[PDB]
């Protein structure tokens, strides 16, 4: 496999996105992390399904709305960066404000 | 010209008047003063007030000013005279100066010991909170990872002893003998905080007591274990009289060699750190509280009771068993827990947080203690004391400073009054070393920023390192520049007692850390610590273990939801 | 048979040092507050509220399996077996009330009052 | 008084006559002798023996007996006289004393040697096991993380060779020339565990030898992908001799140069350490095994064939193609391998360990060998020779002591009789470093909780820091105060020759690691391997490879289900 | 995210529980770390569900009998600790003997 | 748990074939670390159903075909190698070109 540090860490973050996705099947509202890893899971599977960053920017912020989170969670998230490997190559990823 | 504080508050951040909520706590925190002429804000970036012949300058670093970084205008929250608006110096890894920055040939108003030049590096200051890095009284060296969970809540000293995961150690904070003490100061040389080593304080005479000063410990423990008797007090104390040092206690749970009021007249009236001063760590059951009545005790407190919960009776009857090998089938064992558990005396210690009686906080880590949860423990406290007891008489008509002045100070100036390292670490202030904290005020007393050891920074929130930015996630904190190679030894200080140092500990131990020796821990007594001078009355009922304090019932109903914790963190 | 990890112990109970005096004695709990003494613990040493004869306890500790200690509930009143110490028979610390030696014992025993 | 043992073994342990099993295995250990009197236990905890007055006393350490670190009641196994029970004494990073400990003031019998005081910080030794630390003389240095790995289950000595994952380094245990050896002597600082350079054995002149023997190596190395020629065994023999020092050996698989009679007569009956002697690692085959009949040879043996499984045929033909580069296309590579691949040798080396031929253990690490699976592996096979061959004569008609003492023999004190670090480590011995393992006898050769080495606790078990215990999941193994700062140079020992050490290797390649050198590796034979002093008659087949012990075809059926490995690994 | 150590090691213990259920699925008897894994995500889980100290216990306890696991795994866990974070902070979770 | 350093890295490759199986499910055509991470726990995963190493190294090569990867991903692997842990104890994995 030969994984670079930046593909080692990048398994923690999914890690996360199935409590994140399995916590949301029950119905509850998610804090920070979990937020945020459902958030940035859709723009490396959007990169490795071959969408645009204009794509996955708009799809980003509708994923959840200020119900599917905690009260406060939206007020600490003006912004959400990550990057994903796309087909032309490592490009950067930033969500202004999705809830 | 003007304009509204709206689009200055976007820019350069709050000022005198404007109000600053603590996260999710009903607590708001107010700015006292603004030690800046408006006008010249000095702020780093691309075209702005620091740049050549601006805010820089072509004078040396020689001349005594020029930093070596600066903090762009952040709200202090110190103890002594906090809630400010001001740009803090660095220079030599200690706080040049607070106050106004930048070249006070082309601009008015500039304070002396704080001009910037071609030696500072500029920090971000807005939009932030700064303040002093934490200090843990109580901590057994079971694991030297036990710092990186610390450092990760603003905790950038620890106190406290051990050799590893040993029974020995498990429950009792000492590292026993020379040959110990020194392999410890040797292994603390791979730590990036600050620490101080306890010895034994448990001997009738007076000679292996001199032997681990001598070694370098910072003060001696005396536990339930190895015996807290009136003869292991009275010469653990005589020798800290002598020595210049802080013993700290757990004294006899079993009433064994006498009661509460017995080891007081052990005592002699002499200054000493009482630990878990509620008593489910440890102390004489059922009347401890007592002892913080007298002025010559320094109260802390552990944090797995602080805040009191409503599920916090039933977890600390299985965690008694674990600290201190007690079996669950042996009636001595199982009986003896059932005082310690008293629910009355856990909801009395966080309101006597609030009436400044305890006058410290500290943990008592992996041994009936959380490390990675000080600042936050301490935060989660004053939303429930507010929530509860309203605002006091000493208190602002319009903020919570005073309750927040009082309880940064548990875990900031207070442990280093304690231990005798003020003039080193604790506040804020001019003249002393630059081991801050910085967070933003969403995540307040939970997730900093970054974390400045001795000037550079220690440990700090960082993203993906292949990235462009240090923002991009995964966002997981990791280990800086000034926890690598020989810089963390440099920033990072090895405290011990000043006959090791005298003696040459440094070169005997060989120690590449920095070697301060401590002093002022004698003298000092309760009207010494910050926002806590109180010594009130107190009355205990021995059979159902209530706490009356001054003729009135100290207590508080337990809260389901505290401030501050499923909301931030993920486990 | 036995579980993995576990302890096949021989059919035989063992036995505590013998050939030493016993010297029984009644302890009262004369404060409201419970008092738990440990197996090596000396007893003339202890705590001045326990009424009961403390001349008879002259480096005596309980006799007891180590480590073990007996809780004495307040007002309660416990008989407990006591047993000198072995060795040179010379303890230190505690309340300052002796710190020394106790094994003189030429014939009625004598010297060291409280 | 009287107790039952039931409430005796669940506070103080087991005692003379009680047998413990060893884990899911088929094994159970008795206790030979308990050194004790039956009363003053001693044990660490809230109101137990070890206090002011009572364990302790207020003499100073100086007074040569008061310990470091002591162990309350374990039951230890070791080689030489094992199965006891007794309190283990620490002090000075080495075992004081094994027997009773306590205040000889006012306890009766206590050990001269072993007494605790205000030095001592004691470790629950009840319930528990322990050992001698292992060792490992078959390492390639392909990795340095191998070392956690190995220090995981009980492996705190390396003794080997290499740069990196070079081709050279994956097939040959080699640090050639005094370059690489300095270099490898000086990256070992940043290593938790004692290491042994063996430089490489391929010469005809006296010189190349000399210059690694003062370089700083242990002993010398002999390849058949280098050479195993009579003239490079012969001169490394000649230049052992006068060096004393050992020389291990993969002979010439291809029988190129001669046979196995050609090697023996070349060796002219000088001390030699032979690795993997059943055949699947290397040696002139097929009769590879006939080495082990003769005294002066020290017959180890690699850890991939033991436990012989039903499956290991087929692994073997795929694994040996990576480790010494044979490609499965050319018909020379894979027509050797086919009778290197010989089923009969791996079922007869199983049986060889139980008769006490195969004086030791090694595992020949990521190149036809694993390293975090010594211990388990050692235990597998005594599980599987004993539910097949039986109890021996010389075994105890009650326990089977007799087969672990012998199989825990060829990991502790055998190979650091082979490599002349007897006196240093091995054995659970008085005098002797404190290199020792602790585990549960539930988890007992796979899992320990704890590993301390020079009397400080390296790597153990550990939880959540942030917790208030160390036992809260997730429960994974992390580097302790003993793996930190300059501890883990001090209480590591870098092992060389004496030519060097009387050079100053220690100040020319500056190593801030302890520095002993090794001897007595000439002078032993078979006789002085404990446990292991048999040298029988061989006889073996050379077309169906079968093996003749005395007359006796040497084999065993393979077994499908080993002990200890679904049970307690996860991946 | 800013996961602090304590978050981040507790996603290696959420991946061996999936592990440990997706084996449950197929009918296998778990081992030592695949019975913890299982007993220590319910508590988990149980304190974001907002269960209290006394019923994520007692519910642990209920997860698996000594059928569902391998033989002598029940002999070697006496007691089983973990903490979580509850809706008052982070508190332990310790259960004598769940099977 | 007790996990020693051996098992803790063998989750990271768990959490790969978890997202190596879901991108499967879509339609998507394997990489080098996704195709080896579903080779390799089938392996683990075959280890822990008791299937001996004949088998699982002809199981783990009728897993993929070439056109269930990407153009060059079956170039680059002409060998796959792993260790799980058998019923007789860990044994090696070698998978002479599965695609
Ligand atoms: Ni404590
Ligand atoms: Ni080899
Ligand atoms: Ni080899």
């Amino acid at each position: 496999m030969q994984l670079t540090p930046r593909e080692v860490e990048k398994l923690m973050i999914y890690t996360l996105s199935d409590v994140a996705f399995k916590r949301k099947a029950r119905g509850l509202k998610l804090n920070y992390p979990e937020a945020v890893s459902i958030i940035t899971v859709t723009a490396m599977e959007g990169a490795r399904d071959g969408k645009s960053v204009e794509d996955v920017m708009k799809e980003a912020s509708k994923v959840l709305t200020k119900d599917d989170v905690m009260d406060g969670v939206a007020d600490l998230i003006p912004n959400v960066q990550v990057e994903a490997i796309f087909t032309d190559g490592s490009r950067l990823v930033t969500v202004h404000d999705p809830i | 010209p003007q304009i509204s504080r709206q689009e200055y508050a976007g820019l350069f951040g709050p000022t005198t008047g404007d109000k600053i909520r603590l996260g999710d706590t009903n607590l708001f925190i107010e700015i006292e003063k603004d030690l800046r002429g408006y006008g010249e804000e000095s702020v780093y970036g691309g075209g702005k007030s620091l740049r050549d012949g601006m805010g820089a300058n072509n004078h040396l670093t020689r001349d005594n000013g020029v930093l070596d970084l600066v903090i762009t205008n952040v709200t202090i929250v110190d103890a002594r005279l906090g809630v400010i608006k001001a740009d803090v110096g660095i220079r030599d890894g200690k706080i040049a100066g607070i106050g106004k920055s930048g070249n006070p040939g082309v601009m008015d108003g500039v304070t002396p010991g704080l001009v910037v030049g071609v030696s500072t590096d500029a920090i971000s200051g807005e939009h932030l909170i700064l303040t002093a890095a934490g200090i843990d009284t109580h901590i057994h060296l079971i694991s030297p990872q036990q710092a990186y969970h610390a450092l990760s809540n603003g905790v950038a000293t620890f106190f406290g002893g051990g050799i590893g995961p040993t029974d020995g150690t498990n429950g009792t904070t000492v590292t026993p003998g020379p040959w110990n003490i020194r392999q410890m100061l040797r292994s603390v040389e791979g730590l990036p905080v600050n620490v101080g080593i306890l010895g034994k304080g448990n001997s009738y005479g007076r000679g292996p007591l001199l032997e681990q000063a001598i070694a370098g410990v910072v003060g001696y423990k005396v536990h339930e274990d190895w015996g807290a008797t009136a003869n292991a007090l009275r010469h653990s104390l005589r020798m800290a009289d002598e020595m210049d040092i802080q013993v700290s206690v757990h004294t006899d749970s079993l009433n064994e060699c006498g009661y509460v009021e017995d080891t007081i007249d052990a005592f002699e009236g002499r200054t000493i750190h009482t630990f878990h001063t509620e008593g489910a760590g440890g102390g004489h059951a059922p009347d401890i509280i007592r002892v913080a009545s007298q002025p010559n005790v320094l109260p802390s407190s552990t944090n797995p009771t602080l805040p009191y919960g409503v599920n916090s009776q039933a977890e600390l009857f299985d965690m008694i068993m674990v600290c201190h090998n007690l079996n669950p089938n042996v009636p001595a064992d199982v009986s003896f827990a059932e005082s310690r558990v008293r629910p009355e005396t856990i909801a009395a210690e966080n309101v006597l947080h609030d009436m400044g009686v305890i006058s410290m906080f500290s943990s008592d880590s992996q041994a009936m203690g959380r490390v990675g949860e000080n600042w936050l423990r301490v935060m989660q406290t004053a939303n429930a004391m507010k929530a509860s007891r309203g605002k006091l008489p000493e208190d602002a008509p319009g903020n919570d400073n005073f309750r927040v002045l009082r309880y940064v100070a548990k875990i900031t100036i207070n442990p280093a009054i304690a231990q005798g390292v003020s003039h080193v670490i604790g506040s804020v202030e001019v003249g002393k070393m630059a081991d801050l904290v910085l967070w933003d005020p969403r995540f307040f007393g939970a997730k900093p920023k970054m974390v400045i050891k001795g000037g550079m920074i220690n440990w700090a929130a960082m993203g993906d390192p292949n990235a462009s930015l240090p923002t991009p996630q995964p966002v997981f904190y990791r280990p800086m520049f000034g926890a690598m190679g020989k810089t963390m030894q440099d920033t990072c200080v090895t405290f011990v007692s000043q006959a090791a140092l005298d003696d040459g500990v440094k070169e005997k131990a060989g120690l590449d850390r920095q070697v301060i020796a401590v002093k002022n821990c004698r003298t000092i007594s309760k009207h010494d610590l910050v926002r806590n001078d109180q010594t009130p009355n107190i009355e205990v009922d021995p059979e159902t273990f209530a706490v009356k304090v001054d003729g009135v019932h100290a207590t508080c109903e337990p809260i389901d939801t505290a401030a501050m914790n499923q909301r931030y963190f993920f486990g | 048979n036995t579980p993995l990890g576990g302890c096949i112990l021989a059919d035989t109970p063992i036995t505590f040092n013998e050939n030493k005096p016993v010297t029984k004695v009644k302890v009262r709990n004369t404060g409201d507050r419970p008092i738990q003494v440990g197996s090596h613990f000396h007893f003339f040493e202890v705590n001045r509220a326990l009424e009961f004869d403390r001349a008879a306890a002259y480096g005596k500790r309980l006799n007891i399996s180590s480590t073990t200690a007996i809780r004495f509930e307040p007002g309660d009143e416990t008989e407990v077996p006591l047993i000198p110490f072995g060795g040179k028979q010379t303890l230190y610390g505690f309340n300052n009330l002796v710190d020394g030696w106790t094994g003189e014992g030429v014939v009625p025993n004598s010297e060291r009052p409280d």
